[PDB]
């Protein structure tokens, strides 16, 4: 499984900003990674915010779990 | 009797999940190329170091230099592990008192062990100041000697007891938003007072300077 | 929080420092780059001497 | 204290004029938008489930991470400075190293 | 194993001195036993 | 009784950071009477307010650090 | 006991925040004779007075809340 | 009672370290402007204020050592 | 109740030392802005701020004794 894990952040870095492989990334990916905000961080092009700000909300959303169970807080109904 | 201010009395929590994950994590933000010109992403991170490490090797100019590729690998731990917790719900392994106590002594006894096996007597006859007056001899080796060993302390205790107080004006100032069911107009006053104080709290950046430098300082001196 | 028992982080610190410096490590530096500017002059520039011996 | 009041002003009204435009704007893309409304109810389902806390320091943090945008549409100009003189340093050297060996021939 | 041949020219160099965490070491024992010992009067 | 205790050894710990709200208003009026003489800012100027702000929030915050002792 | 105990930790804590009052006179005041010397006066120079005037002041609203976080 | 009167026994010792928490800000306020006046600081013009630092964050944790002696 | 006022009577005794704080941040302070102007420092420029270190000091260790002997 080793091997497996592996082949997520090497496959995934290509991909999302940069590596005839070199210049694959002079174009980007970021046009593909661009249109999930709304359009406001345009400034990826060569400080690349949704290459890096995707990881980063990975990292916030794997820590909102472990801390579900100590604020409960819900009633025996839904929210607004 | 406008505006009154309410509070919540909560337990403010620094637990302890597992660790050895959230550190190793602020590794793999930082990548390494193996080829001439690079990708637009570390070229401004390959930069970034140019700079600061041009600062940490002018003072010290002997051969002393080799400690110097060391420091620059210190900053960019404490640099990155105090900027990633300003997330959500993130947690800062410099958050807890025991790993800076590591950090601490392992590199402060490395001075005091670094003159004492090539000089041997002139590393700690630096308590000699000057052409010495007569009244003050054991005045003087009392006092600059009981400012050598907190040190190690004066290094460690710094940098959590700061990090943590960012943490709790973040909460306080921001629960006390969330608990605001009175006049909706002091509402947003407290949301401004919050996102200008995370502002000063990128000096997360700033409070590295002031660990690297004072350990160049505590090398310099010494050595 | 005042936490307790520190058998935890420290011992996953020093493992954390095998990871710095192995990527800083491999950093290019335009000073050493500069340090190999002018080492390929004064070898031929000798050598236009090493013509000029064999001829005079 | 009246010039500045002035400023506000004429601040008031230019952000009323944007407004008008983007609403505008939002008012033509009204039959051709399938890409939202499949995805705003998963934050309409899971708001309705549990993630109102303390964490209006949420956005706020998340609001400072924007204006450094504005300022990273600069940092690309460094970026792409970064290295051209290196780039360059090594242009000098394979341009150095022919032309004074060639005439020496 | 190849973490090593590539730091290996450094260790040896400075870990003469910077390989001291035997007084870490000390101070991390004691301290465990500290904790304990209030724990087991409570 | 010892519940006043935990206050005003709490109350009384928060006065000792009163330096250094005063101290760094004197790096910062300090600066500008630094500046208006040689306005060469960008130069190490400016990083030694930072640097003397920050050695002074060192001292700053940690007073705080045994308020909280005292209460918790 | 219990009011007995909550406002005499809350007055002694709002010393605090007057201690960060000093600061100012000197951040504020040190404007005036840097000013004389040289008049370039919107430059970073009453620039730098409101990064001296709302730090030193982000000490002194520090406390406040403090105080406030045991007056409840 | 023991233990009440020390809680607020280190509560009035915590503001030793008010008088090292701005004396750091004048010498780091002072080396702003004799960095300005003549730019020669790589000399003893930084030393004298890291040596002033030292002998002065000598009077800042001595005051809180009391404050734990006094507590445990 | 004895011991209980000879506790509190130390805490606030070493507030005295912090007066040795603030005024020793001057002292070394005035031998940054006063060195640039003017090297003659191995003349008695070091040796007044020696006394003046000193006997600025001498105030501050005698109100630590005062901490001492009043518990004692």
């Amino acid at each position: 499984a080793s091997v497996v894990p592996l082949k997520d952040r090497r496959l995934l870095e290509v991909k999302l900003g940069e590596l005839d492989f070199t210049p694959s990334g002079i174009a980007g990916a970021f046009q593909r990674g661009y249109y999930r905000y709304y359009n406001k961080y345009v400034n990826v092009k060569k400080g690349s915010v949704a290459g890096l700000s995707m990881v980063l909300a990975a990292y916030v959303v794997f820590n909102y779990c472990r801390s579900y169970k100590e604020l409960k807080h819900e009633r025996l109904r839904k929210y607004h | 009797n406008e505006n009154l201010f309410a509070s919540f009395i909560a337990p403010t929590m620094m637990g302890l999940p597992i660790v050895t994950l959230i550190i190793m994590f602020p590794s793999l933000l930082f990548p390494t190329p193996k080829r001439l010109i690079n990708n637009r992403t570390i070229s401004i991170q390959q930069w970034l170091i140019q700079l600061t490490s041009k600062q940490m090797m002018a003072i010290h100019n002997q051969k002393g230099q080799t400690w110097s590729l060391m420091l620059m690998s210190l900053i960019m731990f404490i640099g990155s592990t105090n900027i990633l917790g300003l997330l959500p719900h993130s947690f800062t392994p410099t958050t807890q008192l025991s790993m800076n106590l590591g950090m601490a002594i392992p590199l402060w006894s490395a001075t005091v062990f670094t003159g004492f096996r090539y000089k041997t007597k002139t590393s700690l006859a630096h308590f000699l100041p000057q052409g010495t007056p007569a009244l003050l001899i054991p005045m003087l080796v009392i006092i600059e000697t009981i400012s050598l060993f907190i040190q190690p302390v004066a290094l460690a205790v710094r940098l959590t007891a700061n990090i943590t107080a960012g943490h709790l004006l973040i909460h306080l100032i921001g629960g006390a938003t969330l608990a605001l069911l009175n006049i909706n107009t002091m509402t947003a006053f407290i949301t401004f007072t919050i996102l200008i104080l995370l502002t000063i709290l990128e000096f997360a950046v700033a409070l590295i300077q002031a660990y690297v430098f004072t350990l160049l300082v505590s090398l310099y001196l010494h050595d | 929080d005042t936490s307790t028992w520190f058998i935890t982080i420290t011992s996953m610190i020093m493992t954390l420092f095998i990871l710095f410096q192995l990527k800083i490590s491999n950093y290019s530096y335009p000073a050493s780059p500069e340090s190999i500017e002018l080492k390929t002059q004064k070898h031929s520039t000798p050598w236009e001497m090493k013509w000029t011996k064999i001829y005079l | 204290p009246p010039l500045p009041e002035h400023g506000g002003k004429v601040r008031l009204g230019l952000i009323p004029e944007e407004f008008f435009q983007f609403l505008y704007p939002k008012t033509g893309v009204t039959g051709p938008y399938v890409l939202g409304t499949g995805l705003i109810l998963y934050l309409l389902s899971k708001e309705i489930y549990v993630i109102t806390a303390e964490t209006f320091s949420a956005i706020s943090t998340i609001g400072v991470l924007v204006y450094i945008v504005k300022k990273y549409g600069a940092s690309i100009g460094a970026f792409a400075d970064k290295l051209n003189e290196q780039k360059i340093a090594q242009l000098e050297e394979v341009k150095q190293a022919s032309i004074k060996q060639i005439q020496d021939a | 194993q190849f973490q090593f041949t590539g730091i290996k020219k450094y260790f040896n160099s400075y870990t003469l001195t910077g390989r001291m965490n035997c007084v870490l070491a000390t101070y991390g024992g004691i301290a465990l036993l500290v904790l304990y010992f209030k724990l087991r009067s409570k | 009784i010892d519940t006043a205790a935990k206050f005003i050894g709490a109350g009384a710990a928060t006065v000792g950071v009163a330096g250094s709200g005063a101290g760094i208003g004197t790096v910062f009026g300090s600066m500008i009477i630094g500046y208006a003489r040689n306005p060469s800012l960008k130069q190490q100027l400016f990083s030694y307010a930072i640097l003397g702000f920050a050695l002074s929030e060192a001292m700053g915050l940690f007073c705080l650090m045994v308020a909280f002792l005292i209460l918790f």
